[PDB]
């Protein structure tokens, strides 16, 4: 259906018809918005090649990406389920601690920095995955590793410290 | 072979229709109130 | 959601309108009691304890006072103008954030919404004054039109300098952006100018030309009595508070602090009100300090002093932003 | 270091007498590649306007007040300076547009650019602006000195979209890189 | 009385500041912009102040051929 | 047997009703009529600002928030100025006596129908829609085109000063000529 | 459809107007409004920001026209003394 | 539309159809052959179809009348209520989903 944002939508239309047997089935990701934002930088750190392969396939078949790149899409869904399972079997308390703060904080990452710095160190030492943001200014300390967040309503506590992989306490 | 009697009315409706608005323009430019049915 | 859409909308509107209409009544008593203190007087202290029921007696007295429709007056317009001014003045409270997004409409373009609603309400003053078909009300309405040709560009110019820093046009985002610094520090000349225009925008003294009592008898509202007069008073005093809120939104960090949601949400509400109440005081202090300016001189002041300076800032300010690499991202973030 | 692609963007082809070097040259190149004749003509053109208003004053006075003619000279002085600079810029850029005899410009273009190749530095240089913003800049200024009579415009953006296949510069430098290595061998 | 700029520019700039400050200081503030644009950027990069990279506003499609990925295929679903 | 198509009412997140566009549309035509049939030039200009307000409210309800607010912001100041010129240049009383006849009704009907019939085909399917088997527009969601959704005021700003800056430069010249010309012809001579 | 109806009001309010020249100048403002509305409604149907850009430039020149008109109207009134259009 | 700039800051939905028509004309029409542009006719109708939607409006009208007349005539057993539709794909409402999908 159209990508226009609706202004007079009073109804919703569904379609109980399933994808044909010729297309392999993929169990869809069951995670909601707040968990997916807390795991995004770990999805990226593990599924970049698959994510990058899907999008390059769609740019290789203009106007036909939906129908001719289905295998890549199943591959991204599977790759991104692996991280979700991995975070669950190894970081379950910290992961919930982070995306619950995110739900109460407008999904703003700067508003939940102490929960991210705990979840990230649990992910780094268990799933060996590390949050990387490209082209951050080199002079300035990265914003996700800054002790003081200027846009945070509750000030980051002095005891809570940022997590940098490869550095001990 | 063409229906002259049928054609001519069509020829009259076209040209005569133009004179209808030239008549309406004359009524509008009138300086005295006579009414729409003028 | 958890309960009905209509009920949530219902109680939110009530929580905005009712406390504001109560707040409007107390600004009128507070101004009368504040000037009196500056005037070595008391102000209202006998209509209710400490005079805290005075605005209600004034309100109730007028709704029981006889309306007059002058024979020379275009009567449908004689009633339409005050009704337009009141409705369109009170609409401006529908985009005020009493917290992050805690507004009746968290619109993406709430600053343009406020300019549209204020401009439309001044047209009621113009219409009501003309409609009366009496000399002083006619002279009052012409001054109000001269006054909007004076302050409207000034506010629109001033706000565009705030939008260059915020990058949003949404009232909450501008407040969120001030968690870095209040905009009264880097934009100090703009804050003075915007405040000056707001006083002119509200027809408050020293710019009370449309309703001047020492030059015209009541200006545009001279034929207006009973409820029509009361519509114009609630519009004016509701405009004062709204412009003080907006000045606090744009330069003083808005709600920024100087059961658990309730305790936190209260601090935002107090913080906005404290900063608004200080600016409400500055209005009353200003009416008590200065003579009335002459309407020729107000037009010349806005058009040869204020605007020339504001156009030069409009050039200067983005040049500082590009130079220091500080153009704000215009995406949704705060 | 061959890019393997030397015509990334579609460009307008114009029927001109001389070879095309650059349809959107940077302002510094237009000045740098200007001939001494271009300074001479532009300076004479700038002198022409106030000298015209002087002769009109001498032959046919305006009967203006005491300080009006000096005021008019200042305007005529500026307009001739502005008109003569546009004249001087237009004379050099046409040699870049292939719309004037440009034998000197072609060789000093082939040297400068093939120097940039062997230096590894970008032919047209580096830009603070985003790749799309560069496109808008190239599509606003290419062949834009043809409109100088109406609306002036100068390229201050270092972009890579100049209308010419860049292969000849690479195809050239490697030959200067082939001969340089061989000359070093016999030493 | 009032000086003329072209006769005595400095005496005019003093007169303009004292007697017509709102107009004269509009020209200073406005002119200060193009002075800012010509001086701050060179000195900022001089002192190592580096303009930040543009933030992504569209998915960054990688260049080059596809990487021939093995893994996460249909068999792995169960 | 098989249902296969589910029509469900949207609980929340639903849009406005399209009934209001028919209210604004009729009021906008009513108000347009009264701008020209009214005997008093001030009710005529009052209907004028009402016409722009209904057109602007229509524009806000279809999601064109900036242009609708920008229309109302610019045409209220404009109508206020037009009010100001009626007071100075028109005798209100003698104009309310400036009664007109309907000798021009027959011209109205012919001129009305002939233009409307001709320009009804010139307008496209996108607009002539919604003039017992109706069509329903269907909308869905994308994520690649939603990474940084801009507001229409920002979408215009993204190109008003680079891709289409010639229109801005020409626009500025028209405003300059109006600022110089409108003052050259009305300035006090001294 | 409101686009045609509005455009016909402004055309006849310009040609059938027997009151005064400010109402002449108003009816031009109505015609331009209807055309802008047609352009704004099409641009939403075709996902085009260019139509809104075109609309905004018809507002800026429609205000330039109405300022030049009111300026010329004042000049004419100072000398004629009536901007009333006279029939019979 | 033809510009390339849509309402959200992203590209216009009919831009790919406009670029194909321009690409087709430039790469088929020439001075040697005036009639290469006849290859551009289907490409031209598609650009108009993405703009006005008359052909997709005509298909949905046909199928929608065919569809309703079939479901109306078709035997009816039990209507899935709106609440049941609202419970499709939930966490602990397996019974409702099975009824909706008739599985
Ligand atoms: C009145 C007084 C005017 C003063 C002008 C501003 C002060 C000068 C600022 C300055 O020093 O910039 C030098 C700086 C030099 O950069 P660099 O590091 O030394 O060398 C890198 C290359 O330049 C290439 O660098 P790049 O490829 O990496 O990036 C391209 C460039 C991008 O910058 C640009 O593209 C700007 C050029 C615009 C196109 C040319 C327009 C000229 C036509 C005029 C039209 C007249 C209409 C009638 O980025 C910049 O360099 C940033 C420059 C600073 C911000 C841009 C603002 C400058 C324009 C100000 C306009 C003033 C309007 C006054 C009103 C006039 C009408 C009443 O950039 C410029 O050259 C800007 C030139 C602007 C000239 C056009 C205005 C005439
Ligand atoms: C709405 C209230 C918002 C709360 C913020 C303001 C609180 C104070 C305003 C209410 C004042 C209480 C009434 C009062 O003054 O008592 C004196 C009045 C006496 O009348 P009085 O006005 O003549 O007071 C006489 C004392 N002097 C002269 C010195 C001022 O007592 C009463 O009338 C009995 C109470 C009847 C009114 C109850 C409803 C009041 C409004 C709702 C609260
Ligand atoms: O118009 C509504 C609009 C609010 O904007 P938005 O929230 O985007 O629109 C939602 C519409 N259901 O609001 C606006 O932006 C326009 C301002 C409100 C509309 C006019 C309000 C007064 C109407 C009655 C006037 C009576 C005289």
């Amino acid at each position: 259906m159209a990508t226009r944002k609706p202004a007079f939508n009073q109804h919703v239309l569904l379609d109980t018809t399933p994808l044909p047997d010729s297309i392999p089935k993929v169990k869809e990701i069951g995670a909601s918005s707040a968990p997916l934002l807390s795991a995004s930088f770990f999805i990226g750190a593990r599924c970049k090649d698959y994510n990058d392969d899907y999008m390059q396939c769609k740019n290789e078949n203009p106007g036909r990406g939906e129908f001719e790149c289905l295998k890549e899409g199943r591959r991204v869904t599977r790759c991104a389920r692996s991280v979700l399972k991995d975070i669950n079997t190894h970081c379950l308390e910290q992961f919930r601690a982070h995306w619950q703060c995110l739900d109460n904080n407008n999904q703003q990452l700067w508003q939940c920095r102490p929960a991210e710095w705990k979840l990230n160190k649990c992910v780094y030492e268990n799933l060996k995955l590390e949050k990387v943001i490209p082209d951050q200014p080199k002079n300035s300390t990265p914003v996700h590793l800054r002790q003081r967040q200027i846009f945070a309503h509750h000030a980051i506590p002095p005891w809570e410290r940022p997590f940098i992989p490869g550095q001990p306490e | 072979p063409k229906d002259a009697v049928h054609l001519g009315l069509k020829g009259a409706a076209v040209v005569g229709g133009i004179g209808l608005l030239f008549a309406a323009v004359r009524t509008s430019l009138a300086r005295k109130n006579v009414g729409p049915w003028a | 959601m958890s309960y009905s859409q209509t009920i949530n909308s219902l109680v939110e509107v009530v929580l905005v309108l009712v406390p504001s209409l109560v707040g409007i009544a107390y600004v009128t008593v507070g101004e009368r009691k504040t000037m009196g203190s500056m005037q070595r007087r008391l102000g209202p202290n006998a209509v209710g304890i400490y005079g805290l029921l005075q605005a209600f007696a004034d309100a109730l007295k007028l709704l029981l006072k006889e309306y007059v429709g002058p024979t020379q007056a275009n009567l449908v317009l004689f009633f339409l103008g005050p009704v337009i001014t009141l409705i369109f003045s009170l609409l401006g409270y529908a985009v005020i954030p009493y917290g992050p997004g805690l507004a009746v409409n968290d619109l993406s373009t709430g600053i343009l919404y406020m300019l549209a609603v204020s401009s439309l309400a001044t047209y009621g003053i113009l219409l009501a004054g003309w409609s009366a078909n009496s000399k002083y009300a006619f002279l009052g309405s012409l001054r109000s039109t001269a006054q909007l040709i004076s302050y409207e560009l000034v506010l629109s110019s001033s706000i565009l300098l705030v939008i260059m820093l915020s990058g949003s046009l949404s009232l909450t985002v501008i407040v969120e952006s001030q968690r870095a610094i209040w905009y009264i520090l880097p934009l100090l000349p703009v804050f003075i100018i915007f405040f000056i225009g707001s006083v002119a925008e509200t027809n408050r003294a020293p710019f009370d030309l449309a309703e001047a009592e020492s030059e015209l008898v009541s200006g545009f509202m001279t034929e207006h009595a009973a409820v029509i007069f009361v519509f114009f008073f609630l519009a004016e005093y509701g405009s004062i508070v709204l412009m003080c809120i907006l000045t606090s939104i744009l330069f003083l960090g808005g709600y920024l602090l100087i059961n658990a949601p309730t305790v936190e949400g209260s601090f935002y509400g107090l913080s906005l009100g404290v900063k608004t109440s200080i600016l409400i005081f500055v209005f009353i202090w200003t009416r008590a300090s200065f003579p009335r300016i002459r309407f020729d001189q107000l037009m010349s002041f806005c058009w040869t002093v204020l605007l020339p300076i504001l156009f030069a800032l409009i050039v200067l300010v983005p040049c500082i932003l590009y130079s220091f690499n500080i153009f704000p991202v215009n995406i949704s973030l705060l | 270091n061959t890019p393997t692609q030397t015509y990334q963007f579609p460009s307008k082809t114009v029927k001109t007498d001389y070879p095309l070097i650059d349809n959107d040259p940077h302002f510094t190149r237009v000045i740098r590649y200007a001939r001494p004749s271009d300074y001479a003509h532009g300076l004479a053109a700038a002198a022409a306007g106030p000298a015209a208003l002087w002769l009109m004053e001498r032959i046919s006075p305006s009967q203006v007040g005491r300080g009006g003619f000096a005021k008019a000279m200042r305007l005529a002085g500026f307009i001739g300076l502005a008109g003569g600079f546009l004249y001087f810029y237009q004379r050099s850029i046409l040699r870049f547009y292939g719309m004037s005899e440009n034998a000197r410009e072609v060789e000093m273009d082939m040297r400068e650019m093939t120097d940039r190749v062997k230096a590894g530095l970008p032919l047209y240089g580096e830009s603070r602006l985003s790749p799309a913003m560069q496109g808008v800049a190239a599509r606003q200024s290419r062949y834009s000195a043809l409109f100088f009579g109406v609306m002036p415009w100068f390229n201050f953006v270092n972009h890579n979209q100049h209308g010419v296949d860049t292969a000849k510069y690479y195809q050239q430098a490697e030959r200067e890189l082939e001969a340089e290595r061989l000359a070093r061998e016999q030493a | 009385t009032t000086p003329r700029f072209w006769s005595t520019p400095l005496k005019y700039c003093r007169w303009a500041a004292r007697e017509r400050p709102a107009l004269f200081f509009s020209v200073v503030i406005g002119a200060l912009g193009p002075v800012t644009l010509a001086t701050v950027p060179p000195l900022r990069r001089l002192i190592g102040d580096v303009d930040a990279a543009p933030i992504p506003l569209t998915y960054p499609i990688p260049p080059g051929p596809r990487k021939q990925l093995k893994g996460y295929d249909d068999d792995t679903e169960d | 047997s098989q249902i296969s198509l589910l029509l469900l009412k949207e609980i929340y997140t639903n849009g406005s009703t399209h009934i209001m566009l028919d209210i604004l549309s009729v009021l906008a035509v009513i108000s347009g009529i009264c701008v020209i049939i009214s005997k008093n030039p001030i009710v005529s200009v009052l209907h004028l600002i009402g016409l722009f307000a209904y057109v602007s409210f229509y524009l806000i309800l279809i999601g064109l928030n900036f242009v609708g607010l920008s229309y109302l912001i610019v045409y209220i100041g404009a109508v206020s100025i037009l009010f100001l010129f009626i007071l100075m240049l028109i005798n209100i009383r003698t104009s309310e006596l400036q009664s007109n006849t309907s000798n021009s009704i027959p011209l109205t009907i012919l001129v009305g129908i002939i233009i409307s019939s001709f320009l009804f085909k010139m307008l496209p399917y996108g607009v002539i829609i919604s003039n017992k088997n109706d069509l329903f527009f269907i909308t869905s969601k994308i994520w690649d085109g939603a990474l940084a959704e801009n507001n229409h005021i920002s979408s215009i700003g993204n190109i008003m000063y680079t891709n289409y800056n010639v229109w801005l430069i020409l626009a500025s010249f028209i405003l300059l000529l109006a600022m110089v010309g409108a003052i050259v012809i009305t300035i006090k001579p001294r | 459809n409101i686009t045609l109806i509005l455009f016909l009001i402004g055309i006849l309010g310009f040609v059938l107007n027997r009151k005064n020249i400010i109402l002449m100048l108003i009816s031009i403002e109505i015609m331009l409004l209807s055309i802008t509305f047609l352009i704004l409604l099409s641009s939403l149907n075709m996902d085009d920001i260019i139509g809104q850009t075109y609309a905004i430039y018809i507002i800026v020149v429609a205000g330039a026209e109405s300022a030049i008109g009111l300026g010329i109207l004042v000049a004419f009134y100072r000398l004629r003394g009536s901007i009333a259009i006279e029939y019979k | 539309m033809a510009s390339g700039y849509g309402l959200n800051g992203g590209p216009s939905r009919c831009f790919p159809f406009w670029q194909e028509l321009l690409a087709c004309y430039v790469t088929n029409s020439s001075e040697d052959n005036p009639d290469g542009k006849n290859k551009c006719i289907p490409v031209m109708e598609d650009y108009y179809e993405c703009l006005h939607h008359r052909k997709e409006a005509a298909r949905v009208r046909a199928l929608q009348a065919a569809y309703r007349e079939a479901e109306a005539k078709k035997l009816q057993e039990n209507p899935p209520t709106a609440g049941q539709i609202r419970n499709l794909g939930l966490l602990n409402k397996e019974e409702d989903t099975k009824k909706v999908h008739c599985a």
